[PDB]
C-alpha cells in the first residue's frame, strides 16, 4: 500500500506503481534528467 | 513576510515577482515550467500592465541571474470573485522561455490524489516573497521565506471573519509573529517530500498579517491540478 512508506516510491505512488514529476525518470527512486530538475534547490 | 528569514542563493528558485509599470513588485508567483507562472487571480486586478522578474533576491541591487519576461497570455480562473476570494488562481504564459539556472528553477506539480494524502498531511510548508515585513511597514527589498505549519480547517474557520472554502487552506501561527503579508500574494507555498519541493499553495489572503487569532489563507493547489494542466496545454 502507498500508505506505508509511500510504497517505497521516491515521489508519486498509486495502486504499487511509482511515478516521478516531469523531468525525472524512475530508477522506487526518481532520477533527475538535467541540471535544474523541478523542486530542487540550486547549487553554484 | 513577517518574521522568517532571507532566502539564501539557490534556496527559493521558483520565486517569481510581478512588477508594475513603476518597476515595483506588487505580487509573487511560482515558476512552473519554462513558459508558465502560477499566481493569484486577485493579483491581476492590481496592475493593468505587468511583467515577471525571475532570479531576483534583492530589489535594490541588480544581480547576476535576474531576467525580465513579458506575459503573452493571462489565464484567470472564471469563478474567481472578490466577493469571496474563492478560486484565487491564475496561470501566466510568458512570451519567451525562462532559462533555468542558479536561483531560477521550477517547483514540481504533484499528482492530485497523492498530494491530498501525502503532501497536505505533512506538518509544514514554506512560503516566500518580497511582501511587507510588518503589517504597517514597507515591502522587503530582500526575498524572504518562512516555514508555516498547516492549520486545522476547523480551527481556521472558527478564527476567520470570512468563509473558508474547499479551494483554500490555512497555515501559519495563532499568536507567533510570523506570516505572509501585503506583497506576498500570488507567491509560492511549497511542501517538501523526500528532498523534493512540490507546489501546494498560492499565497491568497489574510486579515492583516501575523494577527493573534488569525492565520494565513492559501489557494489549495490540489483543487486545481487538472485546471492547471489544461491551462498549460491551452
Ligand atoms: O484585504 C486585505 C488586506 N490585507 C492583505 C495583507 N495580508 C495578506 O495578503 C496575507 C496574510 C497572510 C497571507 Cl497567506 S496573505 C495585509 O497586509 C492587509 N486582506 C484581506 C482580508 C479578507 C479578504 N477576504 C476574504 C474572503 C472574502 C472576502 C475578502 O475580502 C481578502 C483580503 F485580501
Ligand atoms: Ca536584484
Ligand atoms: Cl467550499
Ligand atoms: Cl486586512
Ligand atoms: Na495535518
Ligand atoms: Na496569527
Amino acid at each position: 500500500l502507498c500508505s506505508l512508506d509511500n510504497g517505497d516510491c521516491d515521489q508519486f505512488c498509486h495502486e504499487v506503481v511509482c511515478s516521478c514529476a516531469r523531468g525525472y525518470t524512475l530508477a522506487k527512486a526518481c532520477i533527475p534528467t538535467g541540471p535544474y530538475p523541478c523542486g530542487k534547490q540550486t547549487l553554484e | 513576510i513577517v518574521g522568517g528569514q532571507e532566502c539564501k542563493d539557490g534556496e527559493c528558485p521558483w520565486q517569481a515577482l510581478l512588477i508594475n509599470e513603476e518597476n515595483e513588485g506588487f505580487c509573487g508567483g511560482t515558476i512552473l515550467s519554462e513558459f508558465y507562472i502560477l499566481t493569484a487571480a486577485h493579483c491581476l486586478y492590481q496592475a493593468k500592465r505587468f511583467k515577471v522578474r525571475v532570479g531576483d533576491r534583492n530589489t535594490e541591487q541588480e544581480e547576476g541571474g535576474e531576467a525580465v519576461h513579458e506575459v503573452e497570455v493571462v489565464i484567470k480562473h472564471n469563478r474567481f470573485t472578490k466577493e469571496t476570494y474563492d478560486f484565487d488562481i491564475a496561470v501566466l504564459r510568458l512570451k519567451t522561455p525562462i532559462t533555468f539556472r542558479m536561483n531560477v528553477a521550477p517547483a514540481c506539480l504533484p499528482e492530485r490524489d497523492w498530494a491530498e494524502s501525502t503532501l497536505m498531511t505533512q506538518k509544514t510548508g514554506i512560503v516566500s516573497g518580497f511582501g511587507r515585513t510588518h503589517e504597517k511597514g514597507e515591502q522587503s527589498t530582500r526575498l524572504k521565506m518562512l516555514e508555516v505549519p498547516y492549520v486545522d480547517r476547523n480551527s481556521c474557520k472558527l478564527s476567520s471573519s470570512f468563509i473558508i472554502t474547499q479551494n483554500m487552506f490555512c497555515a501559519g501561527y495563532d499568536t507567533k509573529q510570523e506570516d505572509a503579508c501585503q506583497g506576498d500574494s500570488g507567491g509560492p507555498h511549497v511542501t517538501r517530500f523526500k528532498d523534493t519541493y512540490f507546489v501546494t499553495g498560492i499565497v491568497s489572503w489574510g486579515e492583516g498579517c501575523a494577527r493573534k487569532g488569525k492565520y494565513g489563507i492559501y489557494t489549495k493547489v490540489t483543487a486545481f491540478l487538472k485546471w492547471i494542466d489544461r491551462s498549460m496545454k491551452t
